[PDB]
């Protein structure tokens, strides 16, 4: 049901994660965080924020553009590892599936998992609001605050995506 | 009537095979000059639907313009075989034909066609662009008679 | 000549009307013969529930004027 | 009716991304003195249909040393976000309506740019790969630049709302306030469709043919039909941007004619510019935009910012 | 006698510093290589209508052998 | 906590998990810092976009604007680790004991 | 919905047009067809093997630069406050630091590829 | 002033690229501290109703609250719709 496609999107997303968190060759790696990415915009996107969900992909998106380039040079093999070739990668990858399985059938079945926190299988459209804005969007109005509101913030980021530059070059100066 | 239509079907992918030839960008010697004049304006082979490509994965149609040498065939037979079907070789100039002017020589190949099947031979020493453009068409009618689905149709 | 290309134009210019114009005859044949109505904002979503309750045929696009208060 | 409506749109232009490959090939050959197609059909009308069932009827070949399923997952991946990036066009009225266009068009722009990346690197051949990293490349060339060049404009708009691009040029084109702008971006149109000057995933007279060295019949024809929806719609979305087309609510048919001739027109430009300049080394093309176009786009954001405060002119939020 | 081909050094003057930075600035000479592809698409392309029509040749042409008689 | 929370706080485990194992590569490292940033981000927008906390609706992107110069700052040493010993290897990275 | 099915849509187009390519053609695959494309000699090593970026530092400055585009795209809705005055100040400051990234990186010949 | 109109020279004919980016940059810091307009674009933004105007409860002893839209009292807008 379409009820639940925030829920569907959130299983898709945690099987990117095992996509590359059981860490196959990079490039591989860096297609399910692609999806990850894809799909985490989706969900965000399905709780009123279009600008944060669309915002992440479009990062993530020339992330792991660079993270490929940096693949076929400094991070290949003459075999490429995909999630079968391996023992310990096809291992992990079997074992995170198995785990999301369980945790959906569960949740699904009972409603409810204790796992350290409690969580409420009823379905995400549960705690949503029910009145309506104005004329605006409240995930617009929040961001577009950061130079209105956000001074200190503007400059603590500005001054650190600046220090970054620097750093990066004398870490590969090499002399 | 099963023969009426595959009949037609036939005459459709045939006319598209034909209108749509795209030789591989290939050439070896002198003869290449005369083809790079067969796409020159006034003969201009890209109205007849006939486009280079330099990819033999992209290719229908192989034009061993120049001579062979043994040292190049197997190159030539490499992407000849790389060509995906239906392919068709056009055989350009005397060279490329039985080995021309070079025919008794240690390091020539005595015809393209012991490494390759050859469709449509063009002869000269080089042949005209127009004489050269006189094979492609020849090579059209050739497909347009082709009988792949009524051949088969009664297998 | 030049002007031989012209067909490959016209043809090609034909097939980019098609999009704009079904799009927007699709949208008249769908809202009554009005444009689809836009919402961006949560105010107009919130009149466009409001009109389909109204409208008593559970369609947004059928209006209801002075002809239904007395 | 919605899906009449979504047919109604891939299948017109998958038409036209034909017979655009016709209109090139007869452009291209008067610009050099020839004629170009005009034997299958009259006037080559029927080159584009040749072509199509000659490609998807010849033999699709998996190297034998491909990836196979990110070999063919890329050509669908291609086809599949050109035809996606025309949903939120308004011509005028959009198939699909969305408050961040602007936004959701540079998302599948950049995703689309993987359909290079995992086609080369997929074919596992050494011309693939390196045609698949000239598209990283130029991607870190024009990303940033394109971003901010179409921030400057939405400035004088309000909004990300393709179709409010339309109010904000009712009065006049916005290529007067900003032609310094629309010089740029028309250039970063061509850097990021890898349209000649800027052709070097492809590079035919570099890498024979780049990150689709291996693809045969269909599946190349996907990479094809993807290359060239996509120039038609960069071009459509420069003419709403720059050009803007008045919309008569009775009249949407007017807007649509008129609309799609300066599409057309600047598709021709493609093809014009395509026959009258050689190819940018790929070192070159970072070093324009880096250093010519980001100092420039800077300065012009920060006038843009400026301007409307400046002079009460802060166009309105909805 | 011999020519230098690219043996020029540009005037320093304000108008002509200028003019080269318009031309920089506003891709003057790449417009003009745009004018004169421009031209050739309103010329009549050298293109004959081969086999209909044939290019020139002359007696002395070399081509089919043949063996004649008196 | 609903059932969409338990799915991005596995994620985060999943992550974790992944950033403690290493099997050689350290790009195979690297992208699960960028992934457990990732899921900091998508907990964090549903939290704030779902309580109507305006202010904090910036709160993700300046956490996506400081994942990017750690996510830099990591590559830029992986450029030195490979320009010394030609891979990316861990196993290398053994001159010192502890 | 909407959005949902045009994405179908496009996706199933683009899928079915794959399969037909591999299933209506005649195939006739045997090893030499197949064999990676190197101008026709075999290719003297694997394409798997390394490939030096000797634009590297400039990639990397471009993740850098690129979460400037998400910092600097809120600024249509930015121009809407009462706070003018304090938003373009630090509208201009933000630009103008991602500007001195640009000058420090290209005087320190940071923008040239390596040799 | 003759040194400095050198160097201005020397980078206008080497860099007009930048001397354009320097220069469109230096406007946009200096021309909003000297225009008379930018005070509008504050009171624009400020005139523009995102929100309900909650009414004030009357104790009887607010003068200059108007009790209707239209009354003469409370901030007005002529001069917007002349600006
Ligand atoms: C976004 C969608 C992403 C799609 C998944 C990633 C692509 C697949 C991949 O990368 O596998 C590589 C990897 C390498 O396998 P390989 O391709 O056989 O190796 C190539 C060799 O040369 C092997 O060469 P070969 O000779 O064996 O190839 C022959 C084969 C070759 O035929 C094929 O390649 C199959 C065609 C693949 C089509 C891919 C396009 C998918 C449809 C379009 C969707 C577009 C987006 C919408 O032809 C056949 O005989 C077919 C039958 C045999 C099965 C072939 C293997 C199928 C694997 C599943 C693919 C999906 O495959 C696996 O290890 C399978 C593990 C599971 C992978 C999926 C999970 C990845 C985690 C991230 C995704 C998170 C979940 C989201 C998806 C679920 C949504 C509900
Ligand atoms: C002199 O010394 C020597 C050399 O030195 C020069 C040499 O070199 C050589 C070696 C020689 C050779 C290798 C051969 C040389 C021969 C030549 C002809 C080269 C000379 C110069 C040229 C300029 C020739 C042609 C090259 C160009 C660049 C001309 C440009 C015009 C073109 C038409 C090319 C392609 C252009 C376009 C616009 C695209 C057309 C391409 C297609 C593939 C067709 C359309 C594509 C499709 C995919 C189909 C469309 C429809 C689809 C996909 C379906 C859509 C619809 C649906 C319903 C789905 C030798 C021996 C030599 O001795
Ligand atoms: C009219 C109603 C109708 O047609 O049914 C839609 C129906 C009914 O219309 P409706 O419910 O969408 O809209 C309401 C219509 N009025 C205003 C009259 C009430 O909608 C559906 O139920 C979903 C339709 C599913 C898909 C329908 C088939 C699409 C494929 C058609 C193939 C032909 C396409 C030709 C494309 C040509 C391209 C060049
Ligand atoms: C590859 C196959 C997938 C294609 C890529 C899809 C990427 C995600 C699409 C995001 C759509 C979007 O931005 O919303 C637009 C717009 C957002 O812009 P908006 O601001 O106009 O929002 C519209 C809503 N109102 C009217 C209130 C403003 O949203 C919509 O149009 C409707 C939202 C529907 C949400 C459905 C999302 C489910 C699909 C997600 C798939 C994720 C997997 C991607 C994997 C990619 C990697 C391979
Ligand atoms: C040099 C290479 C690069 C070239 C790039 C530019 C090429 C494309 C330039 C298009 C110029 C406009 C084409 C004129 C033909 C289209 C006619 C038309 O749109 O309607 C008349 C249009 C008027 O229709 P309108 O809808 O554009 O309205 C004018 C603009 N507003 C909305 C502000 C009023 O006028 C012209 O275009 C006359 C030229
Ligand atoms: C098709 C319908 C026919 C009309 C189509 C339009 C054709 C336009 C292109 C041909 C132009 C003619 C060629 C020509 O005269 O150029 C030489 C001329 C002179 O070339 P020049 O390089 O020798 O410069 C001479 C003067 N100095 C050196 C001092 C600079 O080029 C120009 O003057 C063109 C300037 C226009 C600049 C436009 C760029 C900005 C565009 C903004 C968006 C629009
Ligand atoms: C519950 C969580 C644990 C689930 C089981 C996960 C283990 C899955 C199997 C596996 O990972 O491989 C077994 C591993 C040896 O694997 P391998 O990489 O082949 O070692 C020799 C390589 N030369 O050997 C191991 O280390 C398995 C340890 C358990
Ligand atoms: C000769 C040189 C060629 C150069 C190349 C030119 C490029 C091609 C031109 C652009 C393509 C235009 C093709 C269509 C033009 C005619 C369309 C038209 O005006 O039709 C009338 C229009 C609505 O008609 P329509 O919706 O399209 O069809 C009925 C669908 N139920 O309703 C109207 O009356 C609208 C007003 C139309 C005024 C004209
Ligand atoms: C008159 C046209 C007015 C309309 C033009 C509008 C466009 C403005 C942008 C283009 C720049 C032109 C304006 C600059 C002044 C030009 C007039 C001028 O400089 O006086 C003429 C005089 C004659 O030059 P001359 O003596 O032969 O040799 C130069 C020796 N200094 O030269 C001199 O000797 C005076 C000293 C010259 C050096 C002054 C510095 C000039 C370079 C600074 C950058 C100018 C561009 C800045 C704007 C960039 C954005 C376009
Ligand atoms: C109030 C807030 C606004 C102010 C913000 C404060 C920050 C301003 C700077 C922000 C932009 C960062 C870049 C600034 C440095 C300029 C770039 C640079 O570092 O140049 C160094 C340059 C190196 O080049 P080199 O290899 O030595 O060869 C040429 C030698 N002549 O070596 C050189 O020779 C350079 C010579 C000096 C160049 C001076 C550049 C001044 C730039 C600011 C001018 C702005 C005013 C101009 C516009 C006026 C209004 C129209
Ligand atoms: C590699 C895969 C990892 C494991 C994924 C889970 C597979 C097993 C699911 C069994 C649970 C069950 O029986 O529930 C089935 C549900 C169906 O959807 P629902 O909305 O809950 O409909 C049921 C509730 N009704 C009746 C109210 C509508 O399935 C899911 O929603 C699973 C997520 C989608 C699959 C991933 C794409
Ligand atoms: S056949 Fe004649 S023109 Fe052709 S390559 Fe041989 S010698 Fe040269």
């Amino acid at each position: 049901m379409m009820l639940y496609i925030v829920f569907i999107l959130s299983v898709i997303f945690v099987m990117g994660f095992v996509g590359f968190s059981s860490k196959p060759s990079p490039i591989y790696g860096g297609l399910g965080l692609i999806v990850s990415g894809g799909v985490g915009c989706g969900i965000v996107l399905n709780f009123g924020g279009s600008f944060l969900g669309l915002m992440v992909f479009l990062i993530y998106l020339g992330g792991m553009m660079v993270v490929f380039g940096y693949t076929t040079a400094m991070a290949t093999e003459q075999y490429p590892e995909i999630w079968l070739s391996n023992k310990a990668v096809l291992g992990a990858f079997v074992t995170g599936l198995l785990m999301e399985f369980f945790m959906v059938y569960y949740v699904l079945k009972d409603k409810e998992v204790e796992v350290v926190f409690e969580f409420n299988g009823l379905g995400d459209w549960v705690i949503y609001d029910t009145g309506d804005s104005g004329f605006f969007s409240e995930e617009a109005m929040g961001i577009a605050a950061l130079y209105s509101y956000g001074t200190w913030l503007v400059i603590v980021t500005g001054w650190s995506l600046l220090i970054g530059v620097v750093v990066i070059m004398e870490i590969t100066r090499g002399n | 009537r099963g023969e009426y239509v595959v009949a037609k079907l036939d005459d459709l992918i045939n006319w598209a095979r034909r209108s749509s030839l795209w030789p591989m960008t290939f050439g070896l010697a002198c003869c290449a000059v005369e083809m790079m004049h067969m796409a020159a304006p006034r003969y201009d082979m890209d109205r007849f639907g006939v486009v280079f490509r330099a990819s033999p994965r992209q290719s229908d149609v192989m034009i061993v313009a120049g001579t062979l040498t043994n040292k190049m065939a197997p190159a030539l037979r490499k992407v000849y075989d790389q060509m995906p079907e239906p392919r068709y070789v056009v055989s350009m100039g005397s060279c490329a034909n039985g080995g021309g002017y070079y025919h008794y020589s240690y390091s020539v190949v005595r015809g393209c066609d012991r490494i390759v099947p050859v469709d449509i031979y063009v002869p000269g020493c080089p042949p005209t662009a127009e004489a050269l453009l006189y094979g492609i068409l020849q090579l059209q009618k050739k497909i347009k008679r082709e009988k792949r689905l009524r051949i088969w149709y009664r297998r | 000549m030049w002007f031989e290309v012209l067909p490959g134009i016209a043809v090609m210019g034909v097939c980019l009307f098609i999009p704009g114009m079904a799009t927007a005859r699709i949208h008249r044949f769908s809202n009554g013969g009005k444009e689809k109505r836009v919402a961006h904002y949560p105010y107009q979503w919130y009149l466009m529930e409001r009109d389909r309750r109204v409208s008593g045929v559970n369609r947004s696009y059928v209006s209801k004027g002075l002809e239904n208060i007395d | 009716m919605f899906m009449i409506n979504i047919l109604m749109l891939i299948i017109p232009i998958l038409l036209a991304v034909a017979f655009l490959t016709l209109v090139e090939r007869k452009v291209l050959g008067y610009m050099q003195l020839r004629k170009g197609p005009n034997v299958v059909g009259p006037y080559g009308l029927l080159q584009p249909i040749a072509d199509a069932i000659k490609l998807f009827i010849k033999e699709p070949l998996r190297p034998a040393t491909s990836s196979a399923s990110m070999f063919i997952l890329a050509p669908i991946m291609a086809l599949g976000l050109a035809l996606t990036m025309w949903i939120p066009l308004p011509m005028p009225y959009p198939l699909i309506n969305m408050n961040l266009g602007v936004l959701f068009m540079l998302a599948m722009s950049s995703l689309a740019v993987y359909s290079i990346l995992w086609s080369g690197w997929a074919s596992n051949s050494k011309y693939a790969l390196i045609g698949a990293l000239r598209a990283v490349a130029q991607t870190i060339s024009y990303e940033v630049t394109l971003a901010i060049i179409l921030l400057s404009v939405l400035l004088m708009s309000g909004s990300f709302t393709l179709s409010t691009l339309i109010t904000t040029q009712e009065q006049m084109w916005l290529i007067l306030p900003a032609w310094p702008l629309a010089m740029m971006w028309f250039i970063s149109t061509l850097a990021e469709t890898n349209r000649a000057p800027f052709d070097l995933t492809e590079g035919e007279s570099e890498l024979v043919s780049g990150f689709n060295v291996e693809y045969a019949a269909g599946p190349f024809a996907l990479f094809f039909m993807a290359e060239y929806a996509n120039i038609i719609m960069m071009n459509i979305f420069t003419a709403i941007l720059f050009l803007g087309t008045s919309h008569n609510p009775h009249m949407p048919e007017l807007y649509t004619i008129n609309f799609t001739i300066k599409s057309l027109l600047l598709t021709m430009s493609f093809l014009w510019i395509r026959a009258s300049y050689p190819r940018f080394r790929y070192d070159q093309l970072m070093h324009l935009l880096w250093k010519n176009f980001l100092p420039l786009t800077l300065a012009l954001c920060m006038w843009h910012v400026s301007l409307p405060i400046l002079t009460s002119g802060i166009p309105p939020q909805t | 006698t011999y020519k230098y081909v690219n043996l020029r050094e540009p005037s320093m003057d304000m108008k002509s510093v200028t003019d080269r930075a318009a031309q920089t600035l506003l891709w003057t000479e790449l417009i003009r290589g745009l004018g004169m592809t421009l031209s050739y698409l309103f010329r009549e392309p050298a293109t004959i209508n081969y086999p209909f029509e044939k290019g020139p040749l002359s007696p002395r042409f070399r081509g089919e052998h043949a063996l004649r008689r008196y | 906590m609903s059932m969409v929370y338990m799915n991005i706080m596995m994620a985060f485990t999943v992550s974790l998990v992944g950033l403690l194992m290493y099997r050689s590569h350290l790009m195979s490292s690297l992208l699960c810092l960028e992934g457990m940033m990732l899921s900091l981000f998508v907990m964090a927008a549903l939290t704030i976009l779902n309580s109507h906390f305006t202010l904090a609706s910036m709160m993700p992107i300046i956490l996506l604007v400081f994942a990017a110069c750690e996510a830099a700052l990591g590559l830029s040493l992986l450029v030195m680790v490979s320009n010394t010993y030609g891979t990316d290897y861990v196993q290398n990275l053994n001159l010192l004991q502890c | 919905m909407n959005l949902m099915l045009a994405l179908l849509t496009n996706f199933t187009l683009a899928t079915l047009l794959v399969i037909i390519a591999f299933w209506l053609p005649q195939l006739n695959v045997y090893s030499e067809k197949t064999s990676p494309y190197e101008c026709g000699f075999d290719p003297m090593g694997s394409a798997r093997l390394p490939f030096s970026m000797k634009f590297f530092l400039v990639a990397i400055t471009f993740l850098l630069f690129d979460l400037e585009i998400a910092l600097l795209l809120p600024l249509p809705w930015a121009s809407q406050t009462a706070n003018l005055n304090t938003m373009l100040t630090m509208a201009l400051f933000l630009i103008i630091l991602l500007a001195v990234s640009l000058a420090y990186e290209w005087t320190q010949k940071g923008l040239e590829w390596t040799e | 002033a003759e040194r400095v109109a050198a160097f201005l020279k020397n980078v206008w004919a080497k860099e007009p690229v930048l001397v354009a980016s320097f220069a469109i940059a230096g406007l946009a810091v200096i021309l909003p501290t000297l225009s008379p307009y930018t005070k509008y674009s504050l009171m624009i933004n400020r005139a523009t109703p995102y929100n309900y105007p909650v009414p004030l409860r009357d104790d009887g002893n607010m003068p200059d609250v108007p009790s209707h839209p239209q009354d003469p009292q409370g901030p007005s807008l002529e001069w917007l719709k002349r600006l």
